[PDB]
RNA sequence: CCAUUAAUGA
RNA sequence: GCCCGGAUAGCUCAGCUGUAGAGCAUCAGACUUAAAAUCUGAGGGUCCAGGGUUCAAGUCCCUGUUCGGGCGCCA
RNA sequence: GCUUCCGUAGUGCAGCGGCUAGCACGUUAGGCUCAUAAUCUAAAGGUCCUUGGUUCGAAACCAUCCGGGGGCACCA
RNA sequence: GUCUACGGCCAUACCACCCUGAACGCGCCCGAUCUCGUCUGAUCUCGGAAGCUAAGCAGGGUCGGGCCUGGUUAGUACUUGGAUGGGAGACCGCCUGGGAAUACCGGGUGCUGUAGGCUU
RNA sequence: GUGCCAGGUGGGGAGUUUGACUGGGGCGGUACACCUGUCAAACGGUAACGCAGGUGUCCUAAGGCGAGCUCAGGGAGGACAGAAACCUCCCGUGGAGCAGAAGGGCAAAAGCUCGCUUGAUCUUGAUUUUCAGUACGAAUACAGACCGUGAAAGCGGGGCCUCACGAUCCUUCUGACCUUUUGGGUUUUAAGCAGGAGGUGUCAGAAAAGUUACCACAGGGAUAACUGGCUUGUGGCGGCCAAGCGUUCAUAGCGACGUCGCUUUUUGAUCCUUCGAUGUCGGCUCUUCCUAUCAUUGUGAAGCAGAAUUCACCAAGCGUUGGAU
RNA sequence: AAGCAUCGCGAAGGCCCGCGGCGGGUGUUGACGCGAUGUGAUUUCUGCCCAGUGCUCUGAAUGUCAAAGUGAAGAAAUUCAAUGAAGCGCGGGUAAACGGCGGGAGUAACUAUGACUCUCUUAAGGUAGCCAAAUGCCUCGUCAUCUAAUUAGUGACGCGCAU
RNA sequence: CGAAAGACUAAUCGAACCAUCUAGUAGCUGGUUCCCUCCGAAGUUUCCCUCAGGAUAGCUGGCGCUCUCGCACACGCAGUUUUAUCCGGUAAAGCGAAUGAUUAGAGGUCUUGGGGCCGAAACGAUCUCAACCUAUUCUCAAACUUUAAAUGGGUAAGAAGCCCGGCUCGCUGGCGUGAGCCGGGCGUGGAAUGGAGUGCCUAGUGGGCCACUUUUGGUAAGCAGAACUGGCGCUGCGGGAUGA
RNA sequence: GGCCCGUCUCGCCCGCCGCGCCGGGGAGGUGGAGCACGAGCGCACGUGUUAGGACCCGAAAGAUGGUGAACUAUGCCUGGGC
RNA sequence: ACCCACCCGACCCGUCUUGAAACACGGACCAAGGAGUCUAACACGUGCGCGAGUCGGGGGCUCGCACGAAAGCCGCCGUGG
């Protein structure tokens, strides 16, 4: 799909309807210091082989994507993510189509 | 199994009739609806938003919410072993008007137009319906002539 | 090993041993599912009819002598 | 340093 | 999910900012009396596509598509 | 049975929906040679299996039928 | 009787052809400076009035097509309930109650609301 | 070399798994989550491995307004230009198009082309749909704000409507001058509340390869391989008609194109009895029964001159052999 | 089973046992030895293929690469960066290791086939031999013979499902 | 341990024997002990690695409560009918109406083309078929339909209903609407039959089968699978000779 | 209708030992197993659901610790026989 | 109530099942034993005492225990549920 990098929308800290930064939101690395993921380190210490399940039915063949919509207007700096719907192509400011045209 | 869409075999029932298509007329948006009306269901293909399930074509409520552009009705669905009373907001063009109640809107009119006629004269007339009687026997009278005599036909092969 | 799959043969019969009702309908309904807006303003009608006592007892008391002039002039 | 072959009778 | 590479003429391979070269093949020319062989010429390059430093990039780097290899596994 | 493949001169075949159905092995010339062997090219060469249908136009796309042929059919 | 503007029901209103329109209308029509938009004032918009019922429109007509409403089709097809009815079956007959649709043959061809005109 | 960690290898060895539906089970398919038309018997509901299908996508516009036009097709014309290139007139109820499968819906639209946009934004509830009236997904009116569009009425909080999708726990990101971080104060960090995402396609969601003819156990005729039972497609057998074969001549003997029946001596189809067992094929021996008669007895018809041979009836009394493989 | 042919090992070794130890078997042993394999006397022969799965050789010419250690930031927990062993990747060998040995096109004066040449997946494409075998569905293949009669037997042919 | 058969290892070997954990587990078979009385089923919805089983609704039993009274004086409820009011798209019928199939004549150079015949050719005479038109004619459609039943499905048949007078509103607002509170006046609301409403626990069941009518797949089946209703299961008795 | 707690929206007012990133209050939505002049506690009996051997009898199994080479399998030592 | 005779009826009980007299399974006969128990957590209903309270757990005081390892009582009469 397209989307564009810019797009007048909701902030929840104004209040109003302002322009926000649209990119794109990935995820991040698991810092190896949260309650679960040290439960699970002293979990998988020790013998027992494994004890938590690895999944292994993958079915899916693409994610729901996320923007990362960011406020542009400063003494704000609002970030919001705003799911949408699943697609397995994607990009921004990706050729805006040109109505009228010839397609060769 | 069959499935379990929401307009599952509705060619027929969410569909306009013959020589009938085209623009919704006027009238039918501006009905009005208060409280507590009698109201039949009957759906209409051409609007869309408001349609009503296909469980509800031609069941017949009463209205207990009028919003903007919607009215909401308390009807009744016999789920398998017992009515529910349940809501459901049905958008205006979807919806008539039941003229159930007005037949007996207008003998209620008229008993209390005949109970206040011949209360201080002190006759009492009866109010209450009655089913068809007795055909109250009478004289079947003719002009002289007799009876036609009707045979049966003798048969003969159509085809 | 198949089995049967679906049927309504003794079902009818089973709904209509105990009696199959129409629903509980009572007096007064309840206003789930009326619009927030006239709910909220029917709840300030209903909070405010308080106010105004003292002139429908009055006028009320006016209807009630003027039932009796009424009724004095038709005995 | 590489170089293969020239259809039968007259 | 990360890292390391590749994608070129109809086909197979080299080629680091100052007309992308060779081989197989096609069509011709040349040597020999003639043929096979040998030599030469012509055609054919979406360099997978796009963007960016630069005056010029395929070559330097990212974004989407494949061909791989090595790691690691929590719903 | 099921999945199929092919029906095109005497023969092996080919054919991008718009060709004069390429062309070779046979049959018949003819050029050439001292006469012969191979030729480098021409003539008399087609029941596109059959029926029906769409398209302007059918071998080429679809449906049935008719002939030759390949493979699967497991435990008690 | 009739028209204009806005309509309700949405062909008894539509479609093909012919005839008639006095007055108020409604339009055809005359131009592009202003507002406006096009390749073109053809459409849209603007400024008007020399002609006109030619056209739209209104009314009427067609042994008109269609549409609406009835008879025939026909108590026919079908169908609720019943039988130790028939028949090898297929199906059919009866009791009991309801009850169609073609072809075919008749009638009709818009009513009405609001506001304002014309026939003073 | 030993002691302790870290990395590779590891069926030498250990534990465990090897889905479900299924006209028995494997193979073949998904009828396992969904959607349309039919089945479906004119409310709804309704099954099979019933039929035709479709889906896990796509869209910065194909979402939301406003404006202008009419589409497919046909006729008539016009240089190249013909049946299809482009221009114009007329007819044109939708016979085109609306992303897809199908159904419904739509004509100054819901279609095409333009102009502006991001209601595809944030936050409480209520309701419908499968339903147990529980979720999820989808949808329906509203409520509070902030907006877009238009001159305004209004419309819009995704796709013209019916599908395009996903619990607990864990992780990641975002938001509040939010709470805790356990003696008190600061800070990093961590835990909390809410929203979105990373997925469970066996789709209300285990983390999972085979073989056993060396096998074992608890059961099942809920379920097969034999026989018996219903049916007879198929196998075999017998009629009806009669275009023709027979030198002429349908029927001496045959008989196409069609059609009506019998049998369980063949294979199919079902699963009704049997899995706390009914010994599973042939051959040898032996007895009885049926006639759909090969021969013998008695007959009728021949394309019966005699011989030989075909058709048909009464008829199972008596016979139906020895061997190579 | 003898014969044949491989593989490893020169003793702080090869193969193996052991909960354990300067433990133990081979070993009162030393390559004509010990341990692990395949094939199965004599004769003759043992063709081609290292693409795959194995095994094995070296290599700062190196992609990945844990712990410990090194440097940088901070108040520190912590984070980052370089270095980064063996092994996997890359490159040779190895089939008396496991194993594999098919299609396509052109081409010979009757047809047919292909002595000859090129290419594919993936590395060559079944060599010498042998056979309707204990190995062939068709099949009771075809021919000769053994019989009066042979789905049996023997001898030949090879198109050999699948030597 | 095996000159290799998973052979032998005390009649025991694809992991010996004895004791213990251990009365291991089993959605799987079998059995389950006195009488009488009363009431009395289901093999169905949804979910589950669920298909021999559970959970959940349904069917069932018990315990009750709240009310009415054949003691001169009944509100409500139905596998019922009627009176009005809507819903359908099934049977039937139609295709001289649309979509799809499909038969044959007749009249018209719409309009070309192929085998064709008279002609160098001609829309010049003759007809032919592919696609053409006009009225006709024959047969159809579960996934066609203008129509369109019978059987059905909801509603209303009153006191929780009408008719007045007045307050409140922060909704809407040219005045006005709409909704909610008060106060007052009027009772047999069609046929027949019922005494009704309601709250807890709660076992068993979740393998069904047959028959009139409709109907799917199949040549058909004592075949497989559906819809309404009734039976067997759970039920004896008279008849069908026997017998779900 | 009204009140309590959590969360959301619109706005204003009051108080001080420390005038603050203080504390409290209004109106209207919505969630709670709440309040709204109590009804529980204790014992006993019946039924139902469980954990335990769990109505009774039943496996193929798994683990721990021991006993057997008087049969048989093989190696060694010492005798016997053909 | 013991035996015999006649008429009519009358297949062998339990279980799995849609269906059993079954050519489905267990079953010669008889006597004894033999299978829904006990604890805890709950839920509902019922009986009793007290009542915004209720209960004494545990412990202590009285009798040396025949009856008893009973009963009675507690500024512990409420620490605590
Ligand atoms: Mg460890
Ligand atoms: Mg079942
Ligand atoms: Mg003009
Ligand atoms: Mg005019
Ligand atoms: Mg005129
Ligand atoms: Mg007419
Ligand atoms: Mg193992
Ligand atoms: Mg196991
Ligand atoms: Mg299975
Ligand atoms: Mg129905
Ligand atoms: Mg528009
Ligand atoms: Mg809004
Ligand atoms: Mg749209
Ligand atoms: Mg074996
Ligand atoms: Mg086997
Ligand atoms: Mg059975
Ligand atoms: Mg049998
Ligand atoms: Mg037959
Ligand atoms: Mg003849
Ligand atoms: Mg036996
Ligand atoms: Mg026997
Ligand atoms: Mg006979
Ligand atoms: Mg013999
Ligand atoms: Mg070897
Ligand atoms: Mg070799
Ligand atoms: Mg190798
Ligand atoms: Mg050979
Ligand atoms: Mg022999
Ligand atoms: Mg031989
Ligand atoms: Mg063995
Ligand atoms: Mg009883
Ligand atoms: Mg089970
Ligand atoms: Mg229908
Ligand atoms: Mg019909
Ligand atoms: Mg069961
Ligand atoms: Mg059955
Ligand atoms: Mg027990
Ligand atoms: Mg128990
Ligand atoms: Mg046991
Ligand atoms: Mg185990
Ligand atoms: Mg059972
Ligand atoms: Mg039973
Ligand atoms: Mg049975
Ligand atoms: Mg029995
Ligand atoms: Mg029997
Ligand atoms: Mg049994
Ligand atoms: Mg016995
Ligand atoms: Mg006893
Ligand atoms: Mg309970
Ligand atoms: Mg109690
Ligand atoms: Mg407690
Ligand atoms: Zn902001």
């Amino acid at each position: 799909v397209n989307v564009p990098k810019t797009r007048r929308t909701f902030c929840k800290k104004c209040g109003k309807h302002q322009p926000h930064k649209v990119t794109q939101y990935k995820k991040g690395k698991d810092s190896l210091y949260a309650q679960g993921k040290r439960r699970y380190d002293r979990k998988q210490s020790g013998y027992g082989g494994q004890t938590k399940p690895i999944f292994r039915k993958k079915a899916k063949t693409t994610k729901k994507i996320v923007l990362r919509l960011e406020c542009v207007e400063p003494n704000c700096r609002s970030k919001r993510m705003l799911a949408i719907k699943r697609c397995k192509h994607f990009e921004l400011g990706g050729d805006k189509k040109r109505k009228g045209q010839v397609i060769q | 199994t069959n499935t379990k869409g929401k307009r599952r075999g509705t060619r027929y029932m969410f569909s306009r009739p013959f020589r009938k298509h085209g623009v919704v007329p006027l009238a039918t948006y501006m009905r009005i609806y208060k409280k507590g009306d009698i109201v039949d269901i009957k759906g209409m293909g051409t609007v869309q938003k408001g349609m009503p399930h296909k469980c509800y074509h031609g069941k017949t409520g009463r209205v207990y919410n009028v919003t903007q552009h919607a009215v909401g009705i308390v009807v009744n669905k016999q789920v398998k072993g017992k009515i529910l009373a349940k809501r459901i907001n049905v958008r205006i063009e979807h919806i008539k008007h039941s003229k159930s109640r007005d037949s007996f809107l207008k003998r209620v009119k008229e008993n209390d137009q005949k109970k206040k006629e011949a209360k201080e004269k002190g006759t009492w007339v009866q109010l209450k319906r009655q089913p068809a009687p007795p055909r109250e026997a009478h004289f079947v009278r003719t002009n002289g002539k007799e009876p036609e005599l009707l045979e049966p036909i003798p048969y003969e092969f159509m085809a | 090993a198949k089995s049967k799959n679906h049927t309504t043969h003794n079902q009818s019969r089973k709904w209509h041993r105990n009696g199959i009702k129409k629903p509980r309908s009572q007096r007064y309904e309840s206003l789930k599912g009326v619009d927030p807006k006239f709910l909220r303003n029917m709840r300030f009608a209903k909070k405010h009819n308080k106010k105004g006592l003292k002139k429908m007892q009055a006028n009320n008391a006016k209807a009630m002598a003027a039932r009796a002039e009424a009724i004095k002039a038709l005995v």
